[PDB]
């Protein structure tokens, strides 16, 4: 540290300690759905 | 009408219609027992109308008076067909193509009998031989693909 000498800022560069808050966040919650029918088939003759 | 191949009973099936088409062969078969045709008609209407155990009693008498008719055996086959016995109906289906092995309807029948049991090859060579004989049945061979397609080889489906 002494042969540094590049930055010292006598030990106390910023982030001091002080009297600071507490930031807040969010999140919300999804909904749902459920998904239909897709087939799609035809046919000609099924009768006898 | 009277005193004729009165076929108007025949006409009246093409209608759909049962009454008058119905009395008329059973007045034939009172009038010309001989063909028996007619009595292939009468099944059929009952098998329409969900009349089944007439159907199989005509059909059975079709089964005496010349029972080298495949077509009694595919009729028989289909009442099989919705009354479960599907496996007889397959064997008849045999038995009425071996009578007439060019004909075309038993193939049909028989393959949706196949797919009702379940054996997709068997049906296939039902199509197949059904359009070796007829090149120009494109119904059938959309049924080939819808076949096909349920076992999933797309490309020639």
């Amino acid at each position: 540290w002494l042969q540094e000498f590049g930055v010292p800022h006598q030990y106390s560069s910023r982030q001091v300690a002080h009297s600071g808050a507490k930031a807040s966040v969010v999140d919300g919650t999804p909904l749902v759905a459920a998904p239909s029918l897709n087939a799609t088939t035809v046919v000609t003759t099924v009768y006898q | 009408s009277f005193q004729g191949l009165m076929e108007l009973a025949h006409r009246e099936y093409q209608a759909g219609d049962f009454e008058a088409a119905e009395r008329h062969c059973m007045q034939l078969w009172r009038q010309e027992p001989d063909n028996t045709g007619v009595l292939l008609l009468l099944s059929s209407i009952h098998f329409e109308c969900r009349r089944l155990d007439r159907s199989a009693h005509f059909s059975t008498l079709a089964i005496k008076q010349n029972p080298l008719l495949a077509e009694a055996y595919s009729n028989l086959g289909n009442v099989y067909k919705e009354r479960g016995q599907l496996q007889e109906a397959i064997e008849h289906y045999r038995h009425a193509l071996r009578l007439k092995p060019d004909f075309i309807d038993g193939y049909i029948n028989l393959a949706a009998a196949l797919v009702a049991a379940g054996d997709m090859e068997g049906a296939v060579q039902a199509y197949v031989s059904a359009l070796q004989y007829n090149p120009d049945l494109y119904c059938v061979r959309s049924d080939l693909g819808n076949l096909l397609k349920a076992l999933g080889r797309l490309e020639e489906a």
